[PDB]
Protein backbone atom coordinates (compact mmCIF):
# COMPACT_ATOMS: atom_id res chain seq x y z
CA UNK A 1 0.00 0.00 0.00
CA UNK A 2 1.40 3.69 -0.74
CA UNK A 3 1.00 5.11 2.51
CA UNK A 4 3.83 4.45 5.36
CA UNK A 5 3.20 1.69 7.91
CA UNK A 6 5.13 1.31 11.52
CA UNK A 7 4.47 -2.53 12.56
CA UNK A 8 5.76 -3.49 15.68
CA UNK A 9 7.39 -6.94 16.83
CA UNK A 10 6.40 -8.36 19.31
CA UNK A 11 3.14 -6.85 20.34
CA UNK A 12 4.21 -8.18 24.01
CA UNK A 13 7.73 -8.53 25.31
CA UNK A 14 7.83 -10.55 28.91
CA UNK A 15 11.41 -10.30 30.56
CA UNK A 16 13.03 -10.15 33.93
CA UNK A 17 15.06 -7.64 35.29
CA UNK A 18 18.94 -7.70 33.85
CA UNK A 19 17.78 -9.62 30.55
CA UNK A 20 18.07 -8.05 27.22
CA UNK A 21 15.32 -6.53 25.34
CA UNK A 22 15.13 -6.57 21.69
CA UNK A 23 12.05 -4.35 19.94
CA UNK A 24 11.56 -4.04 16.18
CA UNK A 25 9.44 -1.51 14.06
CA UNK A 26 9.17 -2.89 10.78
CA UNK A 27 8.08 0.03 8.32
CA UNK A 28 6.27 -0.59 5.15
CA UNK A 29 8.89 0.79 2.90
CA UNK A 30 12.24 1.71 3.31
CA UNK A 31 12.81 4.84 5.49
CA UNK A 32 16.08 7.16 6.34
CA UNK A 33 17.41 6.48 9.92
CA UNK A 34 17.00 10.11 10.65
CA UNK A 35 13.02 10.28 10.83
CA UNK A 36 12.57 7.31 13.00
CA UNK A 37 12.28 8.11 16.78
CA UNK A 38 11.75 5.80 20.05
CA UNK A 39 9.42 6.36 22.83
CA UNK A 40 8.87 5.39 26.20
CA UNK A 41 5.52 5.24 28.01
CA UNK A 42 4.49 4.22 31.90
CA UNK A 43 1.01 3.76 32.59
CA UNK A 44 -0.38 7.16 33.54
CA UNK A 45 1.98 9.53 32.08
CA UNK A 46 3.09 11.60 28.95
CA UNK A 47 5.17 9.40 26.48
CA UNK A 48 9.26 10.18 26.71
CA UNK A 49 11.66 10.31 23.94
CA UNK A 50 14.61 7.88 23.81
CA UNK A 51 15.99 7.74 20.86
CA UNK A 52 15.94 9.97 17.52
CA UNK A 53 17.36 9.84 14.35
CA UNK A 54 17.67 6.21 14.89
CA UNK A 55 20.23 5.83 17.40
CA UNK A 56 20.92 8.97 19.13
CA UNK A 57 19.71 9.10 22.86
CA UNK A 58 17.78 11.97 23.71
CA UNK A 59 19.23 14.02 26.70
CA UNK A 60 19.25 12.50 30.15
CA UNK A 61 18.60 8.65 29.01
CA UNK A 62 20.75 5.91 30.37
CA UNK A 63 23.59 4.43 28.21
CA UNK A 64 21.81 0.68 28.46
CA UNK A 65 19.44 2.35 25.35
CA UNK A 66 20.22 2.07 22.38
CA UNK A 67 19.20 1.49 18.39
CA UNK A 68 20.64 0.01 15.28
CA UNK A 69 18.74 -0.85 11.90
CA UNK A 70 17.90 0.71 8.23
CA UNK A 71 15.69 0.54 5.52
CA UNK A 72 12.92 -1.18 6.56
CA UNK A 73 13.22 -2.47 10.24
CA UNK A 74 14.58 -0.52 12.79
CA UNK A 75 15.30 -2.19 16.33
CA UNK A 76 15.69 -0.41 20.01
CA UNK A 77 17.55 -2.88 22.35
CA UNK A 78 17.91 -2.11 26.29
CA UNK A 79 20.64 -4.24 27.52
CA UNK A 80 20.85 -4.50 31.31
CA UNK A 81 16.34 -3.90 31.68
CA UNK A 82 16.00 -2.26 34.93
CA UNK A 83 12.44 -2.09 36.99
CA UNK A 84 11.60 0.79 35.74
CA UNK A 85 11.94 -0.30 31.89
CA UNK A 86 9.10 -2.03 32.01
CA UNK A 87 6.71 0.06 29.97
CA UNK A 88 4.83 0.53 26.46
CA UNK A 89 7.37 2.09 23.77
CA UNK A 90 6.41 3.40 20.20
CA UNK A 91 8.43 4.20 16.94
CA UNK A 92 7.72 6.75 15.16
CA UNK A 93 8.42 8.22 11.64
CA UNK A 94 9.20 11.71 11.65
CA UNK A 95 10.63 12.69 8.05
CA UNK A 96 10.89 16.06 6.33
CA UNK A 97 7.16 17.02 6.38
CA UNK A 98 4.34 15.61 7.77
CA UNK A 99 1.86 13.06 8.21
CA UNK A 100 3.74 11.80 11.01
CA UNK A 101 2.82 8.59 12.48
CA UNK A 102 3.46 5.87 15.50
CA UNK A 103 3.88 2.10 15.25
CA UNK A 104 0.93 0.25 17.25
CA UNK A 105 3.22 -0.31 20.56
CA UNK A 106 4.93 -2.83 22.52
CA UNK A 107 4.55 -3.78 25.69
CA UNK A 108 7.32 -4.41 27.87
CA UNK A 109 6.39 -6.34 30.93
CA UNK A 110 7.65 -9.02 34.01
CA UNK A 111 7.92 -12.21 32.76
CA UNK A 112 6.51 -14.59 35.20
CA UNK A 113 5.58 -19.05 35.26
CA UNK A 114 2.68 -19.50 33.17
CA UNK A 115 -0.27 -19.50 36.05
CA UNK A 116 -4.30 -19.82 35.04
CA UNK A 117 -7.34 -18.03 36.65
CA UNK A 118 -9.92 -18.72 39.41
CA UNK A 119 -13.05 -18.12 37.82
CA UNK A 120 -16.11 -16.95 39.70
CA UNK A 121 -19.43 -16.19 38.12
CA UNK A 122 -21.76 -13.76 40.35
CA UNK A 123 -25.37 -13.05 39.62
CA UNK A 124 -27.03 -9.57 39.75
CA UNK A 125 -28.10 -8.91 43.12
CA UNK A 126 -31.67 -8.73 44.02
CA UNK A 127 -31.12 -4.80 44.98
CA UNK A 128 -30.09 -3.73 41.42
CA UNK A 129 -33.07 -6.09 39.84
CA UNK A 130 -34.94 -3.91 41.63
CA UNK A 131 -34.49 -1.25 39.60
CA UNK A 132 -35.16 -2.76 35.60
CA UNK A 133 -31.44 -4.24 35.30
CA UNK A 134 -29.39 -7.36 35.75
CA UNK A 135 -25.40 -7.03 35.66
CA UNK A 136 -23.90 -10.76 35.42
CA UNK A 137 -20.17 -10.18 36.68
CA UNK A 138 -17.21 -12.89 36.18
CA UNK A 139 -14.44 -12.99 37.70
CA UNK A 140 -11.06 -13.78 36.19
CA UNK A 141 -8.62 -14.03 39.42
CA UNK A 142 -4.69 -13.67 39.33
CA UNK A 143 -3.46 -15.41 35.73
CA UNK A 144 -0.72 -15.33 33.55
CA UNK A 145 -0.12 -14.57 30.33
CA UNK A 146 -2.72 -11.91 29.61
CA UNK A 147 -3.90 -13.17 27.28
CA UNK A 148 -7.57 -15.17 28.38
CA UNK A 149 -10.97 -15.22 26.38
CA UNK A 150 -14.22 -15.28 27.99
CA UNK A 151 -17.30 -16.18 26.38
CA UNK A 152 -21.16 -15.31 27.68
CA UNK A 153 -22.99 -18.15 27.46
CA UNK A 154 -27.05 -17.48 28.28
CA UNK A 155 -29.19 -21.29 27.50
CA UNK A 156 -26.06 -22.36 25.63
CA UNK A 157 -26.35 -19.08 23.13
CA UNK A 158 -22.95 -17.53 23.13
CA UNK A 159 -23.20 -13.90 23.46
CA UNK A 160 -21.63 -11.01 21.47
CA UNK A 161 -22.01 -7.48 21.56
CA UNK A 162 -23.43 -7.00 25.05
CA UNK A 163 -20.76 -7.80 27.77
CA UNK A 164 -17.29 -5.08 28.84
CA UNK A 165 -13.99 -6.07 30.09
CA UNK A 166 -11.20 -4.27 32.19
CA UNK A 167 -8.01 -5.52 32.65
CA UNK A 168 -6.13 -5.09 36.31
CA UNK A 169 -1.99 -3.66 35.82
CA UNK A 170 0.17 -6.47 36.38
CA UNK A 171 0.55 -7.31 39.78
CA UNK A 172 3.44 -5.97 42.37
CA UNK A 173 3.70 -9.08 44.16
CA UNK A 174 2.93 -11.98 42.02
CA UNK A 175 2.85 -10.18 38.64
CA UNK A 176 -0.59 -11.77 37.38
CA UNK A 177 -3.47 -9.99 35.88
CA UNK A 178 -6.91 -9.94 36.62
CA UNK A 179 -10.04 -9.55 34.54
CA UNK A 180 -13.80 -8.46 35.10
CA UNK A 181 -16.24 -8.76 32.37
CA UNK A 182 -19.67 -7.07 33.23
CA UNK A 183 -22.72 -9.30 31.24
CA UNK A 184 -25.70 -5.98 31.23
CA UNK A 185 -29.25 -7.22 30.37
CA UNK A 186 -32.78 -5.99 30.98
CA UNK A 187 -34.75 -7.19 33.80
CA UNK A 188 -37.37 -8.74 32.18
CA UNK A 189 -34.92 -10.39 29.59
CA UNK A 190 -33.16 -11.68 32.22
CA UNK A 191 -36.19 -13.71 33.75
CA UNK A 192 -36.50 -15.11 30.72
CA UNK A 193 -33.33 -17.65 30.87
CA UNK A 194 -32.13 -19.82 33.18
CA UNK A 195 -28.17 -20.81 32.78
CA UNK A 196 -25.74 -18.37 32.94
CA UNK A 197 -22.56 -19.33 32.22
CA UNK A 198 -18.78 -17.74 31.89
CA UNK A 199 -16.52 -19.92 29.75
CA UNK A 200 -12.84 -19.02 30.33
CA UNK A 201 -10.00 -20.03 27.86
CA UNK A 202 -6.75 -19.39 29.22
CA UNK A 203 -3.02 -20.87 28.45
CA UNK A 204 -3.05 -22.15 31.91
CA UNK A 205 -6.46 -24.47 31.31
CA UNK A 206 -6.04 -28.03 29.68
CA UNK A 207 -9.62 -27.51 28.55
CA UNK A 208 -12.01 -24.54 28.76
CA UNK A 209 -13.64 -23.88 32.64
CA UNK A 210 -17.07 -22.99 33.04
CA UNK A 211 -18.64 -21.47 35.27
CA UNK A 212 -22.67 -20.77 35.44
CA UNK A 213 -25.82 -21.05 38.04
CA UNK A 214 -29.10 -21.06 37.08
CA UNK A 215 -31.59 -18.20 38.18
CA UNK A 216 -33.82 -18.91 41.24
CA UNK A 217 -32.07 -21.91 42.53
CA UNK B 1 13.55 24.09 31.00
CA UNK B 2 11.11 24.31 28.06
CA UNK B 3 7.39 23.05 29.53
CA UNK B 4 4.57 22.88 27.25
CA UNK B 5 1.38 23.71 29.85
CA UNK B 6 -2.14 22.52 28.41
CA UNK B 7 -5.51 23.63 29.32
CA UNK B 8 -9.09 22.81 28.29
CA UNK B 9 -12.86 21.43 29.12
CA UNK B 10 -12.20 17.28 29.08
CA UNK B 11 -16.29 16.34 29.28
CA UNK B 12 -17.73 17.00 26.77
CA UNK B 13 -21.36 16.36 25.07
CA UNK B 14 -21.90 14.53 21.73
CA UNK B 15 -21.48 16.75 18.97
CA UNK B 16 -19.48 19.81 20.70
CA UNK B 17 -16.22 21.06 19.70
CA UNK B 18 -13.31 20.08 21.52
CA UNK B 19 -10.88 23.86 22.54
CA UNK B 20 -7.40 22.71 23.78
CA UNK B 21 -4.36 25.29 24.17
CA UNK B 22 -0.77 25.17 24.90
CA UNK B 23 1.01 27.55 26.68
CA UNK B 24 4.93 27.40 25.65
CA UNK B 25 7.41 28.52 27.91
CA UNK B 26 11.44 28.44 27.84
CA UNK B 27 11.29 28.70 24.40
CA UNK B 28 9.87 31.30 21.57
CA UNK B 29 7.47 29.86 18.82
CA UNK B 30 9.51 30.03 16.11
CA UNK B 31 12.44 29.31 18.01
CA UNK B 32 16.61 30.57 17.05
CA UNK B 33 16.93 28.71 14.37
CA UNK B 34 13.24 28.44 13.28
CA UNK B 35 12.50 25.03 13.59
CA UNK B 36 10.32 24.30 15.98
CA UNK B 37 6.91 21.87 15.24
CA UNK B 38 4.06 22.04 17.46
CA UNK B 39 2.64 18.85 17.30
CA UNK B 40 -1.56 17.45 18.53
CA UNK B 41 -1.05 13.95 19.72
CA UNK B 42 -4.14 11.58 20.62
CA UNK B 43 -4.01 8.32 22.54
CA UNK B 44 -7.26 6.47 22.95
CA UNK B 45 -8.12 4.10 26.27
CA UNK B 46 -5.77 1.16 25.50
CA UNK B 47 -4.77 2.13 22.21
CA UNK B 48 -1.79 3.67 20.71
CA UNK B 49 -0.79 7.26 19.89
CA UNK B 50 -2.14 9.00 16.99
CA UNK B 51 -0.55 11.83 15.66
CA UNK B 52 -3.47 14.87 14.80
CA UNK B 53 -1.98 18.08 13.36
CA UNK B 54 1.06 20.25 13.50
CA UNK B 55 1.66 24.02 12.79
CA UNK B 56 5.42 24.87 12.22
CA UNK B 57 7.60 27.97 12.93
CA UNK B 58 6.60 29.77 9.75
CA UNK B 59 2.91 29.38 10.14
CA UNK B 60 2.30 25.90 7.96
CA UNK B 61 -0.48 23.88 9.11
CA UNK B 62 -1.11 20.01 8.43
CA UNK B 63 -3.64 17.87 9.19
CA UNK B 64 -3.66 14.07 9.86
CA UNK B 65 -6.40 12.75 7.05
CA UNK B 66 -8.74 11.29 9.68
CA UNK B 67 -9.09 14.65 11.01
CA UNK B 68 -8.84 17.47 8.49
CA UNK B 69 -12.58 18.00 8.27
CA UNK B 70 -12.90 18.86 12.30
CA UNK B 71 -9.76 19.77 13.20
CA UNK B 72 -8.57 23.72 13.52
CA UNK B 73 -5.03 23.99 14.75
CA UNK B 74 -4.01 27.73 15.24
CA UNK B 75 -1.49 29.87 17.26
CA UNK B 76 -1.56 33.46 18.41
CA UNK B 77 2.24 34.15 18.05
CA UNK B 78 1.92 37.66 20.56
CA UNK B 79 0.82 35.40 23.74
CA UNK B 80 2.95 32.53 22.97
CA UNK B 81 0.09 29.75 22.66
CA UNK B 82 -1.51 27.40 20.15
CA UNK B 83 -4.89 25.34 19.90
CA UNK B 84 -6.39 22.54 18.83
CA UNK B 85 -10.47 22.74 17.90
CA UNK B 86 -11.96 19.86 17.37
CA UNK B 87 -15.93 20.43 16.24
CA UNK B 88 -18.64 17.52 16.11
CA UNK B 89 -17.01 15.32 18.73
CA UNK B 90 -18.47 11.61 18.97
CA UNK B 91 -17.47 8.87 20.91
CA UNK B 92 -14.45 7.88 18.64
CA UNK B 93 -12.87 11.34 19.97
CA UNK B 94 -12.65 9.98 23.62
CA UNK B 95 -8.82 10.16 24.32
CA UNK B 96 -5.98 11.80 26.25
CA UNK B 97 -4.75 14.79 24.19
CA UNK B 98 -1.09 15.61 24.45
CA UNK B 99 0.72 18.50 22.98
CA UNK B 100 4.29 17.80 21.77
CA UNK B 101 7.56 20.41 20.42
CA UNK B 102 9.31 18.60 18.01
CA UNK B 103 12.60 20.27 15.41
CA UNK B 104 12.57 19.90 11.39
CA UNK B 105 14.76 17.13 9.92
CA UNK B 106 16.61 20.45 8.29
CA UNK B 107 20.37 20.10 8.50
CA UNK B 108 20.12 16.71 10.34
CA UNK B 109 24.08 15.42 9.99
CA UNK B 110 24.59 18.15 12.38
CA UNK B 111 19.43 18.84 20.23
CA UNK B 112 16.40 16.12 20.07
CA UNK B 113 15.13 15.33 16.70
CA UNK B 114 11.85 13.94 18.22
CA UNK B 115 9.02 15.05 20.00
CA UNK B 116 11.28 15.64 23.06
CA UNK B 117 8.93 17.94 25.20
CA UNK B 118 5.48 16.92 26.75
CA UNK B 119 2.68 18.55 28.23
CA UNK B 120 0.43 16.82 31.08
CA UNK B 121 -1.94 16.50 28.28
CA UNK B 122 -5.91 16.57 28.97
CA UNK B 123 -8.45 13.45 29.28
CA UNK B 124 -10.74 14.57 27.03
CA UNK B 125 -14.38 11.93 27.79
CA UNK B 126 -17.44 12.05 25.13
CA UNK B 127 -20.79 11.46 26.94
CA UNK B 128 -23.73 12.82 27.31
CA UNK B 129 -24.00 12.20 30.83
CA UNK B 130 -23.96 15.15 33.68
CA UNK B 131 -22.87 14.56 36.91
CA UNK B 132 -24.30 11.70 38.60
CA UNK B 133 -24.23 9.20 42.14
CA UNK B 134 -23.32 5.58 41.61
CA UNK B 135 -24.95 2.65 42.94
CA UNK B 136 -23.19 0.06 44.69
CA UNK B 137 -24.78 -3.40 44.19
CA UNK B 138 -23.36 -6.40 46.21
CA UNK B 139 -21.15 -9.64 44.56
CA UNK B 140 -22.32 -12.24 46.91
CA UNK B 141 -20.24 -15.23 47.06
CA UNK B 142 -21.61 -18.37 46.13
CA UNK B 143 -10.83 -23.39 49.43
CA UNK B 144 -10.83 -19.58 48.26
CA UNK B 145 -14.37 -17.55 47.66
CA UNK B 146 -14.32 -14.45 45.95
CA UNK B 147 -16.61 -11.22 46.99
CA UNK B 148 -17.18 -7.95 45.52
CA UNK B 149 -18.75 -4.27 44.98
CA UNK B 150 -20.48 -3.32 41.58
CA UNK B 151 -20.25 0.54 41.04
CA UNK B 152 -22.76 1.35 38.68
CA UNK B 153 -23.88 4.03 36.72
CA UNK B 154 -21.89 7.34 37.84
CA UNK B 155 -20.39 10.20 36.24
CA UNK B 156 -17.58 11.28 35.84
CA UNK B 157 -14.31 9.66 37.21
CA UNK B 158 -13.30 8.74 39.64
CA UNK B 159 -14.62 6.71 42.51
CA UNK B 160 -12.72 5.43 45.90
CA UNK B 161 -13.58 2.03 46.70
CA UNK B 162 -11.91 0.67 49.63
CA UNK B 163 -13.05 -2.71 51.89
CA UNK B 164 -13.53 -2.04 55.57
CA UNK B 165 -12.65 1.13 55.65
CA UNK B 166 -8.78 0.32 54.74
CA UNK B 167 -8.15 -2.81 56.83
CA UNK B 168 -8.79 -5.25 54.12
CA UNK B 169 -5.96 -4.67 51.28
CA UNK B 170 -4.18 -8.21 50.27
CA UNK B 171 -6.32 -9.97 47.38
CA UNK B 172 -8.10 -6.90 46.55
CA UNK B 173 -8.43 -6.16 43.03
CA UNK B 174 -10.19 -2.68 41.96
CA UNK B 175 -10.36 -2.81 38.29
CA UNK B 176 -10.23 0.20 35.79
CA UNK B 177 -13.87 1.51 35.02
CA UNK B 178 -15.81 1.15 31.73
CA UNK B 179 -17.66 3.87 30.11
CA UNK B 180 -21.29 2.05 29.14
CA UNK B 181 -23.16 3.61 25.80
CA UNK B 182 -25.06 5.45 27.94
CA UNK B 183 -22.47 7.50 28.94
CA UNK B 184 -22.13 6.29 32.22
CA UNK B 185 -19.26 5.02 34.36
CA UNK B 186 -19.35 1.20 35.92
CA UNK B 187 -16.72 -0.50 37.88
CA UNK B 188 -16.28 -3.62 39.94
CA UNK B 189 -13.82 -4.41 42.96
CA UNK B 190 -13.51 -7.71 44.25
CA UNK B 191 -11.08 -9.29 46.83
CA UNK B 192 -10.38 -13.26 47.38
CA UNK B 193 -10.62 -14.53 50.81
CA UNK B 194 -10.71 -18.07 52.24
CA UNK B 195 -13.55 -20.11 51.92
CA UNK B 196 -14.10 -21.09 55.91
CA UNK B 197 -14.08 -17.17 56.98
CA UNK B 198 -17.27 -16.32 55.12
CA UNK B 199 -19.56 -17.22 58.49
CA UNK B 200 -17.13 -15.32 60.52
CA UNK B 201 -15.69 -12.59 59.06
CA UNK B 202 -17.78 -9.17 57.65
CA UNK B 203 -17.12 -7.34 54.18
CA UNK B 204 -17.93 -3.90 53.75
CA UNK B 205 -17.02 -2.01 50.46
CA UNK B 206 -16.61 1.93 50.95
CA UNK B 207 -17.28 3.97 47.54
CA UNK B 208 -16.90 7.72 47.69
CA UNK B 209 -17.63 9.54 44.42
CA UNK B 210 -16.58 13.41 45.13
CA UNK B 211 -17.68 14.63 42.06
CA UNK B 212 -21.58 13.57 43.67
CA UNK B 213 -20.80 13.77 46.99
CA UNK B 214 -21.91 10.51 47.24
CA UNK B 215 -20.52 8.18 50.22
CA UNK B 216 -21.82 4.84 50.07
CA UNK B 217 -21.15 2.01 52.85
CA UNK B 218 -22.71 -1.15 51.37
CA UNK B 219 -21.87 -4.46 53.39
CA UNK B 220 -21.87 -8.03 51.15
CA UNK B 221 -23.40 -10.94 52.69
CA UNK B 222 -23.44 -14.76 51.38
CA UNK B 223 -26.70 -15.39 49.26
Amino acid sequence: VHEIVLTQSPGTLSLSPGEKATLSCRASQSIASTYLAWYQQKPGQAPRLLLHQGYNRATGIPDRFSGSGSGTVYTLTISGLEPDDFAVYYCQHLGTSPPYTFGQGTKLEIKRTVAAPSVFIFPPSDEQLKSGTASVVCLLNNFYPREAKVQWKVDNALQSGNSQESVTEQDSKDSTYSLSSTLTLSKADYEKHKVYACEVTHQGLSSPVTKSFNRGE
Amino acid sequence: QVQLKQWGAGLLKPSETLSLTCAIYGESFTGSWNDQLWNWIRQPPGKGLEWIGEINHSGDIKYASSLKSRATVSADRSKNQFSLKLRSVSGADTATYYCARGRRAVRWWAANYGFDVWSQGTPVIVSSASTKGPSVFPLAPSGTAALGCLVKDYFPEPVTVSWNSGALTSGVHTFPAVLQSSGLYSLSSVVTVPSSSLGTQTYICNVNHKPSNTKVDKRVEPK
